[PDB]
């Protein structure tokens, strides 16, 4: 019977609670309490990349971290030296409602996608010196919300009809597909090794995925809003959500529980993006009031504020190296801090 | 892709003629074209540059004022004014495309090439050796040398490695050292240490034997025409 | 029927819960010992003398 | 002995210039410090002409009081250098000013002529330029007279003391151009109002109300205060004022200055973000 | 300039790049956007019949002047996350049958539509243009039933000049922006033809206003 389905379900969710309580032992921060803090970080800008006439919704660091690429809502998605403020490629979408943008591993390919529900994939190294369509995928229900590369050959998209799945380029195929979340998917991270993905949906949960056998592992279910970015530590072992509720929150997949809260009685606003540095020290998180701000992984105390953009900050990426970070923002200016 | 030349012939000196340059199978609005000369007792040798849209234009120093170029996209193609020819103007001209951005190599493709028969403070390289035999399936090392360091303080090793073989157009081997681009076989690598240049080919073959010609692009003088023998 | 989706709920409930989960005190230490680990080599937390930085405007 | 205006008025007016001087002045500053520190009004390209005109306006003010009050309560050597120098740069900022007008009056215009592409045939870069070569004109009509001249065989006007009598001719036709652009320019503005208005009332009037309202307030300030000078000018330019009205000349200079005072309540006032960016200001200011 | 003989080049690339994104910047700032937002079947999908994936999307011209249409009501997703990247259209069109007053009731669910889409925190300053279609079918039916059942206050006759005026004015009232924006209103059917023109006639209106008030006038 139903009743006895979900009293069974209940039940089941108690004694999982009951067993992460009896699970935890003591709090990061308590171990953490008498560690040197990292002080004040001032970061300057060091370059302003004009040329977009619209607002900015997505931007990739490339792996040789000199060329980033960069999607606005003027149907335009536009390839940046970083170097040299000089402009490589500058590409025209079919629809100007783009929200996700992705940079090849290798370098020769390039992907987008928004409320058409399709993914375009365009091809950069090729002859007549031009870039062409390579493939449109299609077979989402609900508007695209993120796509992330894992080799030539293979993507992982999630829609907001509450699924993810993982493509095929050469044939445009779902090869496989994830269910599970009861609100629609907002985002996802590739863990560095390709062999687990995390996704975060606006039901306030977030989920682990096999790539390969395509079941879910485990299941946080930590906040109490929608959950808008997500990423990777570095050593892959945790990662990081930030919400609408103006918190940020680490977790991890050993424990499966908890580790630190992010939050500030003078915040309000939600946040729109999230990213680690290297060595996993210093969390970058974007809000809505017009301003970033930089978190120690640690301490929860605050560290730096990138103040400078006249709008929401939108996206935000760190180079593969470490050497420069790269925001973009709801006034068509992307801006590089060092 | 293809390129075909039409004009050439013999021709008085300092008669007027047309030379015309004709494009199909790629985007011709977004390459800059170049012409160069090949002389029956001699090598390579640059004769004028153009860039996309019209913008800049070059000539070399011993033909200044002397030719013109003009290319017309909407037609696709290129034209050039043979005017005010010398005795020693007879020989094979060349059609070359060429695009510049980050990552990009030019110099990728040429054409067929005309005959032409008429009637009767810069960068100079060096080449060691004059003669090399040469035996392909090994790994073979090329290097040239020049008058000055081709290093530029962006800090790449920057200078062309190029072949022609016996009977027909030539093609290029490898662009500015430490760099690697779509194109071209997987075989070459680059590497520059100052003043030392090392072009490596694993896998030697027959399509990379033929004369070579180490040229500079800093400043676009050619090196001295070798053939290395099998 | 809803009876399918209480019964997928209840089955992925039931294989999530059946793993297990390592004391969090020695969990977290790995992610103090990888940050001191790699602390040499981080030129956002560290000033990185301005002769080896790529940007300079 | 070129001025005969004496009696014991002169200490009240060597107070009214000043009394209303610096204010005006200041008010002014407070519009250039509006549209400035705000960041994000400025991107409005029909901004700048409204700071030109503040400014324009400020350095009138300044430069005028001081060299009306020496000239007349003071009693100053008043070299050639430095009095062509004083009369140049008065002339100059006068001049400003009625050209900032008739730009925003053309601006207002092409508001409504082309209402869908407004955005795109006027931005930063055109309405620079339009005010560099405004003011330049402006500065190369005024200082006329530091080129040279003597109107020694030509005899020059009485009401200044040795200005050429035909520069003021030039000048006077020149404002008339002006003004007359700016009449014209309100006009069509109030035309093509009213002409949209019965045309969209045919489907099934506040608009121009609300325009009227506004704009024959700014013309009716502007005539009442400029059209006594003018009209008395070009009165002394044919007749020799064998009358006493002479001594009532600089009083009708005092017109000159009220328009000054009211300029920025017309004007920058009006707009409600220039309000908006008050109040913040006023808020912020309160550390 | 310290400059090599490809970084000339890279930047002269660029250059024409700047210049093509400008040119077709200029262009795309110049043509109307609406967002057509009809609630439910209620005669959406006839406007744009005779004014001639997730999202479709129309373009038309008349006077000169280029029309996008955007029509959205293929997304059924939560319309609170992607609804923000419509600030900045010119006007949103919305559409009621005013033979759905008898059908809980369908006109209380417009109702709701309406007052949710209008007073939005993006649409503070947008204007509203309100189509009441299938207006033959409701004269008739007025005269065969009353429109009581769908209003418990209603004190007037059973007239349609006086039942469609309270329906309007019913619609009218329920923006709380009184100031900052307008709402147009207009009763249409199949076999009118002059659609077209009124909704030039409301952009306009608003293109004037909106240039009015970025001048600095207002
Ligand atoms: O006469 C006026 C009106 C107005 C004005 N100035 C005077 C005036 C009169 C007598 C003086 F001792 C003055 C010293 N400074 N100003 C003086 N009366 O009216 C200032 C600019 C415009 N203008 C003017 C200035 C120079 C010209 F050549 C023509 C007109």
């Amino acid at each position: 019977e139903l009743d006895q389905l979900r009293q069974e379900a209940e039940q089941l969710k108690n004694q999982i609670r009951d067993a992460r309580k009896a699970c935890a032992d003591a709090t990061l921060s308590q171990i953490t309490n008498n560690i040197d803090p990292v002080g004040r970080i001032q970061m300057r800008t060091r370059r302003t990349l004009r040329g977009h006439l619209a607002k900015i919704y997505a931007m990739h660091w490339g792996t040789d971290s000199r060329l980033l690429v960069s999607a606005s809502q003027d149907g335009k998605l536009i390839i940046w030296d970083s170097y040299t403020t000089n402009k490589v490629h500058a590409i025209p979408l079919r629809s100007s409602w783009v929200m996700t943008c992705a940079y090849a591993p290798s370098g020769n390919y390039v992907a987008c996608g928004g409320l058409d529900n399709i993914c375009s994939i365009y091809n950069l190294k090729t002859r007549e010196g031009n870039v062409r369509v390579s493939r449109e995928l299609a077979g989402h229900t609900g508007y695209l919300s993120c796509c992330r590369f894992l080799d030539d050959n293979q993507i992982v998209t999630s829609s907001g009809d509450t699924t993810c799945a993982l493509w095929d380029i050469e044939t445009g195929q779902q090869t496989t597909t994830f269910t599970g979340h009861t609100g629609d998917v907002m985002s996802l991270s590739l863990a560095p090794d390709t062999r687990l993905f995390v996704s975060g949906a606006c039901d306030a949960s977030a989920k682990l995925w096999d790539v390969r056998e395509g079941m879910c592992r485990q299941t946080f279910t930590g906040h109490e809003s929608d959950i808008n970015a997500i990423c990777f530590f570095p050593n892959g072992n945790a990662f990081a959500t930030g919400s609408d509720d103006a918190t940020c929150r680490l977790f991890d997949l050993r424990a499966d529980q908890e580790l630190m809260t992010y939050s500030h009685d003078n915040i309000i606003c939600g946040i729109t993006s999230v990213s680690f540095s290297k060595s996993g020290r210093l969390l970058l998180a974007g809000y809505d009031d017009f301003n970033c701000n930089v978190w120690d992984a640690l301490k929860a105390d605050r560290a730096g504020v990138l103040a400078g953009h006249d709008n929401r900050v939108s996206c935000l990426g760190v180079t593969d190296d470490g050497m420069a970070v790269a925001t973009g923002s709801w006034d068509s200016f992307l801006k590089i801090w060092n | 892709v293809q390129l075909v030349e039409s004009g050439g012939g013999l021709v008085q000196p300092g008669g007027s003629r047309k030379l015309s340059c004709s494009a199909s199978g790629f985007a011709f609005s977004s390459f800059g074209m170049h012409w160069v000369r090949q002389a029956p007792e001699k090598g390579l040798e640059w004769v004028a540059y153009i860039s996309s849209g019209s913008g800049t234009i070059y000539y070399a120093d011993t033909v200044k004022g002397r030719f013109t170029i003009s290319r017309d996209d909407p037609k696709n193609t290129l034209f050039l004014q043979m005017t005010s020819l010398r005795s020693e103007d007879t020989a094979m001209y060349y059609c070359v495309r060429s695009i510049y951005y980050y990552g990009s190599s030019p110099f990728d493709f040429w054409g067929q090439g005309t005959t032409l028969t008429v009637s009767s403070s810069d960068i100079v390289m060096t080449q060691a050796t004059s003669s090399v035999p040469v035996t392909p399936g090994e790994s073979v090392s090329i290097s040239c040398r020049s008058s000055k360091s081709l290093l530029h303080s962006n800090g790449n090793t920057y200078l062309y490695w190029f072949l022609q073989r016996p009977g027909q157009s030539p093609q290029l081997l490898i662009y500015r050292m430490s760099n690697l681009a779509s194109g071209v076989p997987d075989r070459f690598s680059g590497s520059g240490s100052g003043t030392a240049f090392t072009l490596t080919i694993s896998r030697l073959e027959a399509e990379d034997v033929g004369v070579y010609y180490c040229m500079q692009h800093l400043e676009l003088t050619f090196g001295a025409g070798t053939k290395l023998e099998l | 029927a809803s009876i399918a989706q209480a019964r997928k709920l209840v089955e992925q409930l039931k294989m999530e819960a059946n793993i297990d989960r390592i004391k969090v005190s020695k969990a977290a230490a790995d992610l103090m010992a990888y940050c001191e680990a790699h602390a040499k080599e981080d030129p956002l937390l560290t000033p990185v003398p301005a002769s080896e930085n790529p940007f300079r405007e | 002995d070129y001025m005969i205006l004496s009696g014991p008025q002169k200490t009240a007016v060597a107070v009214l210039c000043t009394l209303l001087g610096l204010l005006s002045a200041l008010e002014n500053v407070a519009v250039l410090y509006l549209i400035l520190s705000s960041h994000q009004l400025r991107r409005k390209p029909s901004y700048l002409f409204i700071g030109s005109l503040a400014g324009a306006d400020f350095l009138a003010s300044v430069v005028f009081a001081c060299s009306f009050v020496n000239f007349h309560v003071f009693h100053g050597v008043d070299s050639k250098a430095v009095f062509l120098l004083k009369i140049g740069s008065v002339t100059m900022t006068f001049t400003a000013s009625v050209g900032s007008l008739l730009l925003t009056a053309i601006d207002r215009y092409l508001c409504l002529r082309y209402p869908p592409s407004y955005k795109a045939l006027l931005t930063r870069g055109r309405a620079l330029v339009t005010l560099g070569i405004m003011w330049v004109l402006s500065a190369l009509v005024s200082y006329l007279p530091l080129m040279g001249w003597t109107c020694c065989p030509r005899p020059c006007s009485e009401l200044f003391p040795l200005i050429p009598n035909d520069y003021l001719l030039s000048w006077l036709l020149f404002i008339a151009f002006l003004f007359s652009g700016i009449i014209y320019t309100y006009g069509h503005v109030l035309w093509k109002a009213h002409q949209h208005v019965a045309s969209l009332s045919g489907h099934q009037m506040r608009l121009d109300v609300r325009l009227a309202k506004t704009l024959g307030l700014v013309l009716a300030v502007l005539l009442i205060c400029w059209f006594p000078v003018l009209a008395l000018m070009a009165h002394s330019l044919a007749t020799t004022l064998s009358d006493q009205v002479k001594k009532a000349f600089a009083f009708c200079s005092m017109l000159c200055l009220i328009n000054s005072m009211v300029n920025p309540v017309i004007y920058a006032l009006r707009s409600g973000e220039i309000r908006s960016s008050a109040h913040h200001c006023l808020a912020h200011w309160k550390k | 300039c310290t400059l090599s003989a490809e970084d000339k080049a890279a930047v002269e690339r660029s250059k024409m790049i700047d210049r093509n994104l400008r040119e077709d910047g200029e262009k795309a700032a110049r043509e109307v956007k609406l967002l057509l937002l009809g609630a439910g079947e209620s005669g959406k999908s006839t406007i744009v019949k005779q004014m001639k994936t997730g999202i479709v999307e129309t373009h038309f011209t008349f006077k000169d002047l280029h029309f996008k249409m955007f029509d959205v009501g293929g997304q059924r997703s939560e319309r609170k996350k992607w609804i923000h990247c419509f600030e900045g259209v010119t006007a949103i069109i919305f559409c009621v049958a005013l033979s759905d007053y008898d059908l809980m009731n369908r006109m209380h669910e417009s109702m709701k539509l309406f007052d949710s889409i209008c007073n939005n925190k993006w649409f503070t300053d947008t204007s509203i243009i309100l189509f009441l279609n299938k207006k033959d079918l409701f004269e008739e039916k007025i005269k065969k039933s009353p429109l009581t059942i769908c209003y418990p206050e209603y004190a007037g006759s059973n007239t349609y000049e006086e039942a469609a005026a309270y329906i309007q004015c019913q619609f009218e009232d329920l923006n709380k922006r009184k100031d900052t924006k307008e709402i147009y209103t207009h009763f249409t059917c199949a076999t009118d033809t002059k659609n077209v023109q009124f909704v030039f006639d409301a952009v306009t209106d608003v293109i004037i206003k909106n240039n009015l008030k970025d001048c600095g006038l207002f």
